């Protein structure tokens, strides 16, 4: 069975559940962020509370296209994650199989193609606030093996209308359908605690990046104005359409043509276009990219920057408040998720007997942190001289160095 | 194809084959609509563009 308990049946898993679905593959996104109004945001989010994630996902997925600065904090916290080196640990004091179990799921992760591309899908859960894998499970003889994985769009389920945290693919009935156990690789980090709907970070990134788009756009319109004056003519009673289609050209005209003549009966006045600056939309923006920065990022390192200086503990200093709290949450919430949904299907399938969930082998990102060498190897030889005699084993753990073999 | 055994080896009778031919024109088939540039620009409810 599967950590959750619900029970397992192998005939499920030689075709996908979505495959007698053909009518999702062949939607196409409605692009909800054109012609977006804070109303229209509003009612977005409150219908998703509800149950209504597709519009909601749609919107997700038109603000991290549109925003160049999102976009790009976005991608280097991901990319973050997925330059982590990675082990599988057999259990706390495990026995002699448990090793070989570990060991060999070790084995099998290493060589299985795409997990990268496996990580980098998971990882969209945390602005989408849930991500959905799909796995293709094939026999190449009496062992399983996961042939692909297959990134879901979040547009594709909804909520349980018995349930709010537990989600169901869209199948034209009102309550959706389970998910199937063993199929897929679902991820809901947990910025913050509440409900599924509730829990993407992009719902509190949605306001800034709405202020910023109406300063832009606002922005763009003010300077295709700017330039030349508009100038309105006047002319007397008596004037036929001809020469009313005259002056209007003439008017038209007047900005780009250096000179003109009109009759002394008749009046242009050249009145202000638009006169101010752009410090206002300017400030708008700057402030909703602090914003966007510190909730992606941190307010330490991105928005208020760091600044410059380097030095031994340089490292720590910039690491290890914000950025390394905010590493190892990000890399322990994905480790947790795998080995809840990759890894035990492997050992309950590709090994014998029934062995206990909760001597289940995890997954462990390496979050270890460059310690400086130079001080440290200073400060062995005194303490060693003095009488106290410290484990090699920490040393060698400590550096990064591996232990002889 | 060939015809059935005769009755007579004796004053053999010859036969031919019958060369059969089939002509066909494979002619073309179109079906099209016409929309403004304007309009699909102008749609943000994705209809008018899944065309």
């Amino acid at each position: 069975v599967d950590v959750y308990g619900n029970p397992i049946r192998t005939q499920q898993l030689r075709e996908p559940q979505t495959s007698r679905l053909a009518g999702l593959a062949k939607e196409f996104a409605q692009h909800p962020a054109k012609g977006l109004t804070p109303a229209k945001l509003a009612r977005i989010l409150v219908e998703a509370e509800q149950g209504n994630l597709q519009a909601q996902a749609e919107l997700f997925m038109d603000m991290e296209e549109r925003d160049a600065h999102l976009f790009a904090e976005m991608s280097k916290r991901k990319r973050a994650i997925l330059g982590l080196d990675w082990a599988v640990e057999p259990p706390r004091n495990a026995s002699a199989a448990e090793k070989a179990d570990a060991d060999y799921l070790h084995e099998l992760l290493l060589d299985l193609e795409g997990l990268e591309d496996l990580l980098l899908d998971a990882l969209d859960g945390i602005g989408h606030g849930y991500s959905c894998i799909e796995l293709e499970w094939a026999l190449q003889g009496r062992e399983w093996m996961p042939l692909a994985f297959h990134h879901r769009p979040q547009s594709w389920f909804q909520l349980n209308p018995e349930d709010q945290n537990e989600l169901r693919l869209r199948d034209n009935s009102p309550a959706g359908e389970a998910l199937q156990p063993f199929g897929w690789i679902i991820h809901r980090p947990r910025a913050r605690s509440g409900y599924v709907a509730r829990s993407g970070l992009f719902r509190v990134l949605a306001w800034p990046y709405l202020f910023r788009h109406y300063a832009t756009s606002d922005l763009a319109e003010m300077l295709e104005i700017y330039g030349l004056p508009i100038r309105l003519g006047k002319y007397p009673p008596g004037t036929a359409d001809e020469e009313k289609a005259t002056l209007l050209r003439a008017v038209t005209g007047l900005g780009h043509a250096a000179a003109g003549i009109i009759p002394e009966t008749m009046a242009i006045d050249f009145q202000q276009a638009a006169q101010g600056s752009s410090d206002p939309f300017l400030a708008m923006m700057r402030q909703s990219e602090d914003a966007i920065s510190k909730a992606v990022l941190g307010g330490t390192l991105t928005s208020t920057t760091s600044q410059s200086g380097g030095g031994a503990f340089a490292l720590g200093q910039v690491h290890n408040e914000v950025r390394h709290d905010l590493l190892a949450s990000d890399a322990r919430q994905l480790a947790a998720t795998l080995s809840r949904d990759l890894l035990w299907p492997l050992l309950v399938l590709n090994r014998p007997g029934s062995p206990d969930v909760r001597r289940a082998p995890r997954l462990v990102f390496d979050l270890r942190e460059q310690a400086d060498i130079t001080s440290m190897a200073q400060s062995i030889p005194a303490l060693v001289n003095v009488g106290l005699e410290i484990p090699s084993a920490w040393v060698y753990d400590k550096l990064g160095i591996p232990q002889p073999a | 194809q060939f015809p059935k055994l005769r009755e007579w080896i004796g004053q053999r009778v010859i036969k031919d084959m019958a060369a059969q031919g089939y002509q066909i024109t494979n002619k073309l088939f179109e079906s099209t609509v016409g929309v403004k540039r304007t309009d699909i620009e102008d749609d943000n409810l994705g209809v008018y563009g899944p065309l």
